[PDB]
């Protein structure tokens, strides 16, 4: 099923506004070495790059700084907190701005601004600035790439055999599991030179890990094959990182790795060993049913997503949800979705404000089968 | 804070390249054998090949051609070197002082860029009017050649496809022309370009582009009066010459495609094709078309002569004698008489070169009484991999055949016998069985075995059957071939006895590979017990992982399933026991122990220390280090600093610094020592191939460690005292201000830390080959290498120092091997 709704639509925040002023994106850094750069506050989320985040603040200190960043180098730091609050962070991802806008009507401060992370930093101290917005050093971390594991022994002979033809059709059986044993024989055929076999360097390639990746995604979701999945790993890691269901301290043990391909198979290992999903001080929930989860945009299963009150909120888009409440008439003066009416969907025993049904609005639509969760009080088991 | 000395004992055997051309003189024929770092310079003559030179640059040899430009009477030669250290070297004969002298030299590697995945290129014009090269996609970098370009500038054209698979230049044409195939998602072509030095911009090619089969792989250009290219596919042989074209399909050339060549004749009339498997085809063209006093084919029969050793370069001499030059087996020299024909093959073998690479692993023996030591290594692949014996007392070195490949090997000392695990290949019959393919070492044995256990396809595939055979150290005959279960494969391989058992058993780790799920599942350990002449399973151990490298604690097992690291107790009843775990978040490849301290290694350098605390039980974990690269071997010098090698041939050591005040500093790794060893190195291992005599005060060095690299070349690094490595280092740093390297390639680049992100000077470490080279100096110049030495540090100084002095330490120093 694809409940025929546009998944693009909640991808751009069509809600947040309409005559958005666009920027145009050229930014980088200095490339292994350190920079300065504002922190924003009163945010707590850790920011895998790619990932797309909204922005909405209120007092006057940040808009300011905000108006001062738009009038120099578009970019701030959101420290990725750890457990304990009160400034106890290490590690901080960029933030680029690619679209603003005022919209004040009333005004107190009111900006429409979203943002994407670039890089990956580290921070020595918090340097305090009595203004409001505290500045940090920063350490730019690097972008580890590595050459092909074969590079290293290849025979000068057989150089011109290792650029394959390209895959037979798409997303077939018998086209893989047979075209796969031929790659996997012809790219490491010069494997019996070491002392390993050529499974062992099959197990620490690019390509195969990717296919992986993307044969287990397929299995969870109808994922429409390269349906915004980019063919580089770095963009691709990053992206299947940020669309995990996964707790917070593994996902900055993830941002740590500064090289794609251990940090492809940490993210295999997490999610081939996670199965359950619970409700913080409930002691279990229906949401274990992690393979039951397809994503209804184009940014993955998890998104950025803000509230007209305040901090910015995370979501699960999850087929069936049971053990909640429902509350509220369906309503949607403030959706998430364009052609979707959002109800506040309450838990059934710790009464969290945790979830979001969403009821049928059109014909050819999803009648009463969409849920919305929060990872505040989510969490693996 | 390392000091530590890298000597070369075997130098490299392994071949990457040869071509012939006047280059001596315009009488002789030579054959430029292109080894590693070494180049060697033959004379052909009626009996054989007769040795003239031993050069040795500074760099890895990857491209090396012979041209000559107009006003030229001998054959000048082009080397690139990995590093990209270019050079044109001229043969010129000084009384008996041969030498070779350096044309121009100059780096040509752009600063940013990634590197070709294919591989670098190296082409020439046959009018020699430029010289090519394909070191970065889509950039066909070009060097202008000329009598006043002493420093090679090169300018770079753009490539309109990034994936390009074989370009060469073509012949018989007014204006230089490049033909190569590309990759495409519409498929592969083959398209021309018509290259300007004027314009230093591309054109439009001779012949429009036109499809080709969908594995075409290499080009070859067909010399005059023929012209065009022939692109040699793995199910066919085509001709393009524009409007001429032909094309066939021999069914010879179906099971293995083809990946080198080298013409025999001045017009091309026949040719010569290798491939993996090891067969030398004979391709011929036929010129009996004459319509108008043009030349052109008829016909492209494929002619098979028949089996010789694994092809890697070939070249055809004189007289018929073809010199097939291999690089994972033995170079040899066959001959092709078209009049034998003993029993349908053409080749004949006359000479065999020994070629100790690759090496896969290694043990240090006394087979004599007590004596010196002898490597006994596990070299070749595929169908000629064999046991190599190599004695100190020139290396000599003989060669025990098996005609399959090994894995691993240990010594094992009350039975007196060798065990080398192995793998040949096995193709899949259409009848449910397993029909072999030659007679190998594992079913000639006097007895055999297949393992019994119950504790748990396509008509044309290949499937390997692994085998463990035990050897007799005297005769080196096979006794006992123990063959494991279907779909097992062979990892890790130890001789060493446990507990408070008296005998000695042989332990063997595998893990079941299936080609549905990725990684293993379950594996097995299993552990032998050779008595009688007779194999006997006496226990077996099933893990649910894979057993990928095991090591000994004084009556203790340990064992690395996935990425736990396991210590196994030796109980009384025969059956292995679990005692102690320890979960890792790397997958534990390497483990190399001493003492308490366990070197846990992987494949991603994530180095990794473990003590073994007797009181507590458990494993505790010391010192760290992460970095991305792709670490091949690892190996423990002393108590502290641990020796390995990694990407890029380099050589890094670390040392953990227990001295440190803070917890924050204990717990990290500190590099001290780098090095570009300009070799891949398989596996370490203790020992030393000199007499290990007490001599009283011993030597400067300490400590022994060999290596083994692919290319076949033994080391031997080992350890200094303090101010040995200070006097070393100045005179290192003052040699390099007398004698003149080949290319002028300068010493620090050619052992510069080298990756593809970050360079780095070496330090650290000694370079054994320059230091050992100082004694071959004329005497004239040991006057200006040492004037202020300050030649001792204990008890004086003379600080004039001599001559004689460093003429004593050199040799000290190259009696260790
Ligand atoms: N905590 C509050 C409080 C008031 C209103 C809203 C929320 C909230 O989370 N959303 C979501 C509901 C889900 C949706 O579709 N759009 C929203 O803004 C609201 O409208
Ligand atoms: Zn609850």
């Amino acid at each position: 099923n694809i409940i025929n709704f546009d998944t693009s639509l909640p991808t751009s925040h069509t809600y947040l506004g309409a005559d958005m002023e666009e920027f145009h994106g050229r930014t980088l850094h200095d490339d292994d070495s350190c920079q300065v750069i504002p922190v924003l506050p009163q945010v707590m989320m850790i920011l895998i790059p790619g990932q797309t985040l909204p922005l909405q603040l209120f007092h006057p200190q940040e808009v300011s700084m905000v108006r001062n960043l738009i009038q120099k180098d578009r970019t701030f730091a959101v420290l990725a907190y750890s457990n304990v609050q009160e400034r106890e962070a290490q590690f901080g991802t960029t933030a680029e701005i690619y679209a603003y806008r005022e919209e004040q009507d009333f005004g107190i401060e009111i900006v429409k601004v979203k943002a994407i992370g670039r890089q990956r930093f580290k921070v020595l101290e918090l340097r305090t600035q009595s203004d409001g917005i505290q500045q940090a050093k920063v350490q730019i971390l690097p972008e580890c790439v590595l050459p092909s594991t074969m590079s290293a022994v290849q025979l000068e002979s057989l150089n011109k055999c290792q650029i394959f033809p390209s895959k037979p059709v798409s997303r077939e059986d018998q086209c893989s599991y047979k075209w796969w044993q031929k790659y996997q024989k012809r790219k490491f055929h010069c494997a019996n030179l070491t002392s390993w076999p050529r499974w062992l360097y099959s197990l620490y390639d690019a390509e195969t890990l990717m296919d992986r990746i993307k044969k287990q995604l397929r299995e969870w979701d109808e994922n429409l094959k390269d349906d915004s999945l980019p063919s580089n790993p770095i963009d691709f890691s990053y992206r299947v990182a940020a669309c995990l269901p996964i707790d917070d301290v593994l996902r900055i043990q993830l941002l740590k790795i500064g090289s794609a391909i251990q940090r492809l198979r940490c993210e295999l290992d997490i999610m081939n060993k996670c199965t359950s999903l619970c409700c913080k001080q409930c002691q279990e929930t229906e949401i274990t049913t992690k393979n039951e989860i397809f994503s209804l945009s184009l940014c993955g299963p998890m998104a950025a997503y803000v509230n007209p009150h305040g901090y910015v909120h995370e979501t699960l888009t999850v087929y069936k949800a049971c053990n909640l409440n429902l509350i509220g008439r369906p309503s949607t003066e403030h959706s998430w979705f364009p052609g979707y009416a959002w109800t506040v969907a309450q838990c059934k025993i710790c009464a969290s404000h945790i979830g979001w049904k969403f009821t049928a609005t059109k014909k050819d639509m999803s009648p009463q089968k969409f849920w919305g969760l929060t990872r505040s009080a989510l969490l693996p088991t | 804070m390392s000091y530590n000395y890298v000597v070369t004992a075997q130098k490299p055997t392994a071949v990457n390249g040869c071509v012939t051309g006047h280059f001596t003189s315009a009488e002789d024929l030579n054959l430029l054998i292109a080894k590693n770092t070494r180049l060697e310079i033959y004379v052909v003559t009626a009996e054989g090949l007769r040795p003239v030179k031993e050069v040795g640059m500074y760099g890895k040899i990857a491209v090396m051609e012979l041209f000559r430009p107009k006003g030229e009477s001998k054959d000048l030669l082009f080397i690139l070197t990995a590093k990209y250290n270019a050079c044109i070297l001229e043969y010129k004969q000084s009384g008996e002082s041969i030498d070779i002298i350096t044309r121009a030299h100059g780096n040509v590697q752009d600063r940013i860029g990634r590197p070709s995945e294919t591989g670098i290129i190296g082409i020439i014009d046959p009018e020699c009017r430029m010289i090519g090269l394909r070191l970065y996609d889509g950039l066909f970098k070009v060097i202008p050649l000329d009598r006043d370009n002493k420093e090679l500038k090169a300018f770079n054209i753009r490539l309109e496809e990034l994936h390009v698979i074989d370009v060469k230049f073509l012949y018989g044409c007014q204006a230089p022309t490049i033909c190569f195939v590309y990759q495409d998602p519409q498929g592969r072509h083959v398209k021309t370009y018509e290259v300007s030095l004027r314009e230093k911009e591309f054109n439009k090619g001779p012949w429009k582009q036109e499809n080709v089969e969908a594995e075409a792989s290499m080009v070859i250009a067909v010399p005059e009066p023929f012209g065009g290219a022939i692109i040699i596919g793995q199910e066919s042989i085509t001709y393009h010459n524009g409007d001429k074209y032909l094309a066939i399909a021999p069914p010879i050339i179906k099971q293995s495609t083809i990946v080198c060549h080298n013409r025999v004749d001045p017009n091309g009339s026949r040719y010569l094709l290798g491939d993996m498997e090891g067969r030398l085809f004979m391709l011929l063209l036929e010129k009996e078309e004459q319509m108008d006093g043009t030349v052109t084919l008829k016909d492209l029969r494929v002619e098979l002569l028949g089996e010789t050793s694994i092809a890697e370069c070939l070249t055809y001499l004189d007289n018929g004698v073809v010199f097939v030059g291999s690089r994972l087996g033995d170079s040899q020299l066959v001959k092709l008489n078209v009049d034998s024909n003993e029993q349908g093959s053409y080749v004949v073998a006359m000479e065999t070169f020994t070629n100790l690479g690759p090496i896969v692993d290694m043990c240090v023996v006394d087979l004599e009484r007590q004596g010196q030591g002898q490597l006994v290594t596990c070299s070749g692949a595929f169908k000629e991999g064999s046991l190599r014996i190599i004695r100190n007392g020139k290396l000599h070195i003989r060669t025990v055949p098996l005609y399959e490949s090994p894995r691993k090997i240990c010594y094992q000392e009350v039975s007196q016998c060798f065990g080398v695990l192995s793998s040949r290949i096995e193709v899949q019959d259409t009848s449910g069985g397993t029909t072999a393919l030659r007679p190998s070492a594992s079913t000639q044995a006097l007895s055999s075995s297949v393992s019994s256990s119950k504790l748990f396809t396509s008509f044309g595939e290949e499937v390997e059957v692994h085998n463990l055979l035990i050897i007799d150290q005297h005769t080196f005959e096979v006794l006992h071939a123990h063959q494991f279960l279907q779909n097992e494969y062979a990892l890790s391989l130890v001789s060493c006895k446990l507990g408070k058992d008296p005998n000695t058993y042989f332990i063997v780790g595998t893990a079941m590979v299936y080609p549905e799920e990725a990684e293993p599942k379950q594996g097995r350990i299993v552990v032998f017990q050779y008595s009688d002449g007779k194999l006997q399973t006496v226990a077996e151990k099933e893990v649910k992982g894979a057993v990928y490298s095991m090591v000994e604690f004084n009556g203790k097992l340990l064992a690395s399933i996935n990425s736990t690291v396991r210590l196994y107790e030796w109980t009384t009843e025969k059956e292995l026991r679990t005692e102690c775990n320890h979960y890792n978040n790397i997958m534990a490849l390497y483990l190399k122990t001493k003492g308490d301290f366990i070197l846990v290694g992987d494949l991603m350098r994530s180095v990794l220390l473990l003590a073994y605390k007797p009181m507590e039980g458990n494993f505790e974990e010391i010192a760290r280090d992460f970095n991305p690269n792709w670490m091949s071997a690892v190996e423990i010098l002393d108590d502290d600093n641990f020796l390995g090698a990694e990407n890029a041939f380099n050589l890094f050591v670390c040392q953990k610094d227990s001295a440190a005040t803070t917890d924050e500093e204990r717990q990290h790794l500190q590099e001290v020592g780098l090095f570009h060893l300009g070799e891949f190195v398989n596996v370490f291992c203790h020992g030393s191939l000199v007499m290990q005599n007490l001599g009283e005060t011993s030597t400067p060095t300490q400590g022994s460690v060999l290596f083994g690299t692919v290319n076949g070349m033994i080391g031997l690094v080992t350890s200094l005292s303090e101010s040995w490595y200070n006097l070393l280092l100045d005179m290192q740093n003052r040699l390099n201000k007398v004698i003149k390297s080949v290319g002028k390639i300068e010493h620090s680049f050619w052992r510069s830390f080298h990756t593809e992100r970050k360079t780095e000077p070496a330090t650290g470490f000694i370079d054994g080959d320059l230091i050992e080279s100082f004694l071959d100096i004329s005497r004239p110049k040991m006057q200006e290498v040492v004037a202020n030495l300050q030649y001792d540090d204990g008890s004086g100084m003379k600080r004039e120092a001599t001559a004689d002095d460093l003429i004593k330490v050199v040799e000290e120093l190259t009696r260790i091997h």
